[PDB]
């Protein structure tokens, strides 16, 4: 019936999750800008690969894998998941 | 103990007793500690 | 290189200059004995144990307070080390009482254990030993000052980390006595670490007193939980039941200290607890009943609420496990209205980014850094090993310390800017000399206490420090991995929270009133049932009955912070993990299998049932909670401050003043203070 | 050549003869113990020792002792390198959590800050 | 040091290593370590893949002799690999000598039994399987000899607990004794008793 | 050290307290060593492996 | 002097009373529950205070050997007396 | 990674073993039933032995199933001979133990043993 | 010398010889000593419960030579056969009677007996 919250996560010193870091630096602010009251938090970590999930009505949850992405995907896919809304 | 009487003490007994295994009168273990965890008592009035 | 070659027992080792010989034999793997030399105080060099022979050298020096040169040889164990050791033990247990028997030190004793490592067999003393008279200096450590072998590790202590200088040494020669000279009560936020520091049975514990004996206690390494430090401690149980709580050598927290309240919070553990499952009869009165019954209404009650319709309250003593388990409990039923007892600004960036609600640098950050500035806040009530910290960056760095609110002691002299918010907006703007003043340090620090966010404009204070953070960070000459900004947090279990997504603040509830509340330990008080409406089934989960339980439906017992594996998460975003020291009283569980138990009777039972499965599931929510005594940097500050920087609110003229301002707000703080007989003992010992 | 090449995993649970409610539902804790704050010594803190959780302790009814259930609540064993523990601990197929070594770091001492003359290390008393 | 101190003995100890360095010389093949103790006690630390012919060359050389089997102890150290110290005690009663021959052996591996060198151990290595596991290949007769026979697993083992896993009680339901799982009255309490001061300084392990 | 001292010397010396104290909770510290002690028992040879 | 609490069982020197709604107190019926007559706190209350005339006294518990082992008393504070901390028994200063 | 074998050199020499032990015990089951004038069937005895087989299958290491096929080979040579009793035998089957909780919710009604 | 019922003695003035040093419990080979304390009303370092288990103890005596100002002795003692299993499990309560029943003979014992000591 809709989405809650939106989770990414990162490292900080891995090149994979560079491309994720490069969204961060450049694209979220507007994010939070176009969606306030959507919770979309970003949690670093060490070593961790990175990931997208996204939790929505009645505790259903998605997964996506931004493995190796540049900041465009990240942007497509996050785009995506807001506007879907399944 | 007639020529060698034993020293007279406040808390020795005056009457000895043998053994009362098996009579009424015999020895029950039991705990000699209070209790450890208290409980919370509720309260006596509603909450209206 | 600069390092110098010296020698021990015939072996070739490399030290630094100003190394002492004791430091050069402990880097060598051995231990030289000691009374009076401590890693963490002054040295004084007058207990003499730590006399060693340096070869070619007729006369023993003391290894405490010598420093080597190259081409030194040190034997540390010849014949006349062993000689002046056995006649500097025989020195000291020449006037030591008989009193081992009746002696709470005695199987921990430095005494005694260097006495058979060390010492003589035999005392040829045959005259009459000195009698000193006991004083009495407060109701936590008991004192008997005729077992006291004038070590002066209390005077140091006293005047160099807790810094209060009431302790002394009178008299001349062998009268000398270590006292206050007058009825001087010592209380302090670090007292009962001198009970730690004492090598002989002079000071104890009071309410350890008597009690147990160290050969048959049990160690347990853990948690504590009253504060957000994050303390490591350690528990020593006797056959399943609390003893005594020690501190943990963890050299970036509490390096060997802990506060009093987490050293005698185990008596109110072990009162007013909640044994048994307790529901409403028919007369509103809370009777005993079984589990079943009571999870079947409570299921009941939930299944047929739905949206907004029921809420949550976190407190300051539950662990994330449980908070997890609840927040995936009520988004089966479609409910976000998670809500903690403290309140956190949401404004801008929130609760997304780390940067905004963690102590950024590190707890032993202080040590690096120079200026130091504290917004609203009473850092030797909140987070005492933090003062401690910062006094200890501040006698050996040199630190600079200002503090913006009320002028409250904080054992060492800092700079009173004064107590209106608009002072940040004359150093926002750069009126004042002390806005160049952080703008010339090299590693300024901004630390924001949370009882300051707790007021009406959390958004506009926290707005201001992140503009003056943020005006410092991009102007002055800083390298960039130097976090300035910090918020301190007084609550363990708000980190935990913030980090799994909950919202700060009861607004969520006094907005749209819920007909059904759980209360994971709101001990608080936060909402009274006026706030709600006339029906509400309010579910307390928690294990001491203190406020919320009077008002409760249902009251489900749980476990407290020693009966529990249980993740708690400090105020620098560090995680750690508690142990099983003891069960739970009664039919009290452990509260995720409560939690998971009510959803199987529910019909919405969650994906795990063991414990290592919830800690996947809270890997699968962040990563950061599952990672032990790691600390991860949180980043991305700019686009906090551009995203604070949307919405600007107003500051009030309220002056800012800490809930907590002498030393008898500081035992009262949670619901385990609440039921301790040695809280209250305090309280009123200082309040006279 | 009496020598057989196996790469199979070293798992001896069936052999020693434990029932699997104490191989499955344990933790077993590999971790440096934390030195008495109470003495200065530290010969407790050089070797690793494993451990496992307390289980459920309670009262006898007859006379108040600790009446336990757990057979496992009194076995603390000793190794002295973290490696070998390990390599025991994935033997006997126990779910293990290793603690690392806390080193105290090397601080530095020096008996003439005590009486510096500007600096506040000074010492109040002596 | 006169009086209370145990006296020392050094022609003793002479001996005892002049012929730990023949032994020693004598078989390469197997020897590995040859250590005299301080109170005059010779061991020999040999491979396990010379169980039978060292002790062999011990029961029937000219100048060993060493005729009697006195011990056949195994020793658990679970912090090496080879968790299993399996060690021999000879005597010889022409010389009148004492010696000791140390082997490492882990769970699964076999040791060739040492039956055919001195029938005593037929029994003693018996009961080192019946204490530890260590299998004795070649054994003539080998199985358990002191636990109870529905025993599982091996008790002597350091993972092993003090008390065991089953306890014996008799029922009148089925009119037997059966076994139930392990209940105490009391606790075994466990006392903390290592001092932790340094007691040995000449024993003192060298830093990590 | 080894063996405890005698009663009437332990309430009168420190030293003597000190060390029946820890003689009787802890115990006298062994050092590292096997040794194979054997007598002549009346059965025949009775020897004790202690490591 | 022991005491009675309400439910007909004696009182333990210790202070131990099995309560009412206890069912352990079924263990003593049709038996006896054995206490001490002899309170300690109470022999030891009738017991006088010596007076002596020295600012550090000696107590080993009377008989030499066959007492506790001696301990020194400080008698400065006028306001308490030195009680001995193995025999309780207490010495007072005359100045 | 090379190691001394104990009997069996590959796996299929164990599993050889493995079924010359199961042969064994198959023929003696009802001689074992019959010798202690057991209350048990035959087919329960040879369910029970079954069972301990399939129990005991989760092992790929040539040497673990070697000194368990050992083991049951003592096992087997005890039974032949009268050398256990009734309660030796009876001991596989459990039947004046009480059925331990095996769900979650009975398992949290009863205590905190997971 | 004779060792055999477990006892518990007084002082020559009336209060308890034990000072609840908790040495008879770690000397104790069988473990059958109990000990838990705490302070009592006047401050004194007393026990509140000493439990000797009879089925447990091995009769070494280690406790009667351990005990610092002699509390606990192995009495004289011996014919003190019981009918029930719980009469051999003494409290403090029951050692403290034997103490009262047997003290003017173990005083007599002790005093012919701890010059050897
Ligand atoms: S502090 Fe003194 S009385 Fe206490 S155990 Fe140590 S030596 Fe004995
Ligand atoms: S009371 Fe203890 S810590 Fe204080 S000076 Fe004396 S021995 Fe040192
Ligand atoms: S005689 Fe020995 S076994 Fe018996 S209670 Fe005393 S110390 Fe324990
Ligand atoms: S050894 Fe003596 S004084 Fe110490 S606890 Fe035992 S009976 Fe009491
Ligand atoms: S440790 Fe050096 S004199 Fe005390
Ligand atoms: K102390
Ligand atoms: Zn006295």
């Amino acid at each position: 019936l809709g989405l809650r919250e939106i989770r990414i996560h990162l490292c900080q010193r891995s090149p994979g999750s560079q491309g994720v870091r490069d969204f961060i630096e450049k694209r979220y602010v507007e994010l939070k800008k176009a969606n306030p009251d959507l919770p979309i938090l970003i949690r670093e970590c060490s070593d961790v690969q990175p990931k997208l999930w996204a939790r929505y009505a009645f505790g259903q949850e998605k997964n996506v894998s931004l493995n190796n992405f540049s900041a465009d995907q990240v942007t497509r896919a996050l785009e995506n998941v807001l506007s879907s809304k399944a | 103990p007639t020529v060698k009487p034993p020293t007279a003490r406040k808390f020795i007994w005056t009457n000895h007793k043998f053994n009362l295994s098996g009579t009424p009168q015999q020895y029950v273990p039991y705990s000699t500690t209070r209790k450890k965890i208290q409980e919370w008592v509720p309260p006596s009035t509603p909450y209206k | 290189s600069n390092l110098i070659e010296v020698f021990v027992d015939g072996q070739s080792v490399m030290v630094e200059p100003g190394t002492t010989v004791l430091q050069a034999c402990e880097k060598v793997g051995m231990q030289i004995p000691r009374f009076c030399y401590h890693e963490r105080l002054s040295v004084a060099g007058n207990c003499r144990m730590c006399l060693v022979e340096i070869e070619k050298a007729p006369k023993v020096v003391a290894a405490c307070a010598m420093p080597v040169m190259k081409g030194w040889n040190i034997l540390t164990n010849s014949e006349k080390t062993k000689k002046a050791r056995e006649g500097v033990m025989e020195f000291l247990l020449a006037n030591h009482p008989l009193d081992c028997p009746i002696c709470d030190q005695g199987g921990e004793c430095d005494l005694q254990d260097q006495s058979m490592m060390f010492g003589s067999d035999r005392s040829r003393f045959l005259e009459g030993k000195r009698a000193v008279e006991d004083k009495n200096i407060g109701p936590l450590v008991k004192t008997i000052m005729t077992r006291c072998i004038q070590c002066t590790r209390c005077i140091r202590f006293a005047s160099e980390i807790a810094g209060v200088d009431d302790l002394g040494t009178t008299g001349r020669g062998n009268d000398m006595q270590v006292g206050t000279y007058i009825e001087k009560m010592f209380m302090s936020e670090l007292s009962g670490n001198i009970i730690d520091i004492c090598p002989v049975g002079a000071l104890t514990s009071k309410p350890y007193a008597f009690t147990a004996r160290p050969w048959e206690t049990r160690k347990t390494e853990s948690i504590d939980v009253m504060d957000a430090v994050g303390s490591n401690i350690v528990v020593s149980t006797r056959t399943g039941e609390v003893m005594r709580i020690l501190p943990r050598m963890h050299e970036d927290i509490n390096e060997e200290w802990i506060s009093d309240k987490t050293r005698f919070a185990y008596d109110g553990l072990k009162r007013q607890r909640l044994t048994e499952p307790m529901v409403r009869n028919e007369k509103g009165l809370l009777t005993h009943t079984t589990w079943e019954d009571a999870l079947s209404r409570v299921a009941g009650m939930l299944q047929s609420c739905q949206g907004n319709d029921v809420a949550a309250i976190a407190g300051g003593l539950v662990d994330a496990e449980a908070l997890i388990a609840l927040k995936d409990l009520l988004n089966r039923v479609d409910s976000d209205t998670l809500c903690t007892e403290e309140v956190f600004p949401t404004a801008g960036a929130g609760t997304d980014l780390r940067s905004n609600y963690l102590l950024n640098t590190t707890i032993a950050g202080v040590e690096e850094a120079d200026v130091v500035l504290l917004v609203g806040t009473n850092p030797r009530f909140e987070a005492p090993l933090f003062n401690a910290r910062i006094r200890k960056s501040w006698l050996h760095n040199d630190l600079k310390v200002a503090l913006i609110g009320s002028p409250v002691d904080l054992t060492y002299r800092y700079d009173h800017l004064g107590d209106s918010p608009k002072i940040l907006q004359d150093i926002a703007s750069g009126s004042h000399p002390f806005s160049q003043v952080l703008q010339e340090a090299k590693k300024p620090m901004v630390v924001l206490g949370s009882s300051a966010l707790q007021r009406n404009d959390g958004a506009a204070i926290l707005a201001a420090v992140s503009n003056i953070a943020q005006k410092i960070r991009t102007s002055s000459g800083v390298t960039g991995d130097w976090k300035v900004m910090n918020i301190l947090h007084r609550i363990a279990s708000q980190v935990a929270a913030l980090d799994l997504g909950y919202k700060p603040g009861v607004e969520a509830i006094r907005k749209n009133p819920p007909k059904m509340l759980f209360l994971l330990g709101a001990d608080g008080g936060c909402v009274t049932r006026q706030d709600l409406p006339k029906d509400c089934f309010i579910v307390y989960q928690g294990h001491h009955g203190d406020v919320g339980a009077p008002i409760a439906d249902v009251i489900l017992p749980g476990a407290a912070y020693t009966e529990k594996s249980a993740t708690y998460v400090n105020t620098e975003g560090r995680a750690q993990q508690t142990k099983v020291a003891v069960m739970p009283p009664g039919l009290a569980r452990e509260d995720w299998k409560i939690i998971r138990a009510l959803s199987e009777i529910a019909g919405m039972t969650l994906p795990y049932d063991t414990l290592d499965q919830v800690r996947n599931r809270l890997e699968e929510v962040s990563p950061n909670l599952v990672r032990y005594d790691d600390v991860e940097g949180a980043n991305y500050f700019q686009q906090a401050s551009e995203l604070s920087k949307l919405v600007n609110q107003q500051l009030l003229a309220d002056p800012l003043v800490p809930p907590q301002l002498t030393i008898k707000d500081f035992y009262m703080t949670d619901s385990i203070s609440r039921a301790s007989q040695t809280m209250a003992k305090c309280v009123k010992a200082v309040t006279e | 050549t009496q020598l057989i090449t196996v790469d199979e995993k070293l798992d001896i649970t069936t052999l020693t003869g434990v029932p699997e409610e104490h191989i499955k539902t344990r933790k077993a804790r590999i971790f440096v113990p934390a030195r008495n704050n109470m003495q200065s010594g530290v010969n407790n803190t050089k070797k690793w020792k494993m451990e496992f959780d307390t289980r459920e302790r309670w009262e006898n009814p007859l006379m108040g002792w600790a009446s336990t259930a757990d057979p496992l609540s009194n076995l603390v064993l000793t190794f002295s390198t973290k490696e070998d523990a390990i390599a025991f601990a994935e033997k006997n197929g126990w779910s293990y959590d290793v603690e690392e070594r806390k080193v105290p770091k090397p601080k530095s001492k020096s008996y003439g800050a005590n009486f510096s003359w500007n600096k506040r290390t000074r010492v109040s008393t002596k | 040091t006169r009086p209370t101190v145990r006296p020392r003995n050094d022609v003793a100890h002479k001996q005892l290593s002049a012929f730990g360095e023949y032994v020693a010389e004598i078989l390469p093949k197997y020897v590995q370590q040859v250590q005299v103790s301080c109170f005059s006690e010779l061991e020999i630390c040999i491979h396990p893949d010379g169980v039978i012919p060292v002790l062999t060359f011990l029961r029937d050389h000219s100048n060993a002799q060493f005729k009697s089997l006195a011990d056949l102890t195994a020793v658990d150290i679970p912090t090496r690999q080879n968790r299993f110290e399996i060690v021999y005690n000879l005597l010889s009663l022409r010389f009148n000598s004492r010696i000791r021959v140390k082997t490492y052996t882990d769970e699964l591996t076999p040791v060739e039994s040492s039956v055919s060198v001195y029938k005593a151990a037929n029994w003693y290595e018996r009961e080192i399987w019946d204490m530890f596991g260590v299998f004795f290949a070649n054994h003539p007769d080998l199985r358990r000899i002191l636990t109870d026979y529905g025993f599982e697993g091996h008790p002597f083992r350091k993972d092993f607990p003090l008390s065991g896993y089953v306890e014996l009680r008799y029922d009148d339901e089925v009119k037997r004794v059966v076994a139930e799982p392990v209940e105490l009255a009391q606790e075994f309490r466990k006392f903390d008793l290592n001092s932790p001061w340094e007691a040995f300084p000449a024993y003192r392990q060298p830093p990590e | 050290k080894v063996s405890p001292p005698k009663r009437a010397e332990m309430k009168t010396s420190m030293e003597s307290l000190i060390h029946h104290f820890k003689l009787y909770t802890e115990g006298y510290q062994v050092p590292p060593g096997a040794t194979y002690t054997a007598i002549e028992a009346p059965k025949g040879e009775f020897g004790v492996y202690l490591v | 002097g022991v005491r009675t609490s309400p439910t007909g069982e004696k009182v333990t020197h210790t202070g131990q009373v099995y309560d009412d709604e206890d069912y352990r107190r079924v263990r003593f019926v049709g038996r006896q529950k054995e206490v001490n007559e002899n309170f300690a706190i109470d022999l030891i209350a009738e017991q006088p205070v010596s007076q002596v005339g020295s600012r550090v006294i000696s107590c080993d518990g009377g008989g030499g050997a066959l007492g506790h082992p001696r301990v020194y008393i400080n008698l400065d504070k006028e306001t308490k007396t030195g009680t001995c901390g193995y025999c309780g028994l207490q010495f007072r200063q005359q100045h | 990674t090379s190691v001394k074998p104990i009997f069996s050199r590959d796996m299929n020499e164990a599993k050889r073993r493995v079924r010359e032990l199961y042969r064994a015990w198959y023929r003696e089951v009802p001689n074992t039933v019959h010798l202690f004038q057991l209350d048990i069937s035959v087919k329960q005895g040879r369910d029970k032995v079954r069972e301990m087989f399939k129990k005991n299958a989760h092992v790929t290491d040539p040497r673990v199933v070697d000194l368990l096929v050992i083991k049951g080979k003592m096992e087997l040579e005890e039974t032949i001979n009268v050398w256990k009793q009734r309660t030796h035998v009876m001991r596989f089957f459990h039947e004046t133990e009480a059925p331990r909780p095996k769900d979650f919710l009975s398992k949290f009604y009863v205590g905190h043993d997971p | 010398r004779f060792r055999g019922e477990h006892a518990l003695r007084r002082y020559p003035s009336g209060e308890e010889r034990c000072i609840a040093c908790k040495l008879c419990e770690a000397v104790c080979p069988a473990q059958a000593i109990t000990i838990e304390a705490e302070p009592r009303a006047d401050g004194s370092r007393r026990t509140t419960r000493y439990d000797i288990d009879m089925t447990k103890c091995i009769y070494c005596g280690f406790c009667q030579e351990a005990c610092p100002v002699d509390a606990i002795v192995e009495g004289p003692n011996f014919e003190f056969s019981t009918e029930t299993h719980e009469e051999l499990l003494y409290n403090k309560e029951k050692l403290l009677n034997n103490g009262d029943k047997w003290e003017a003979e173990i005083a007599a014992n002790i005093q012919a007996d701890y010059l050897y000591r």
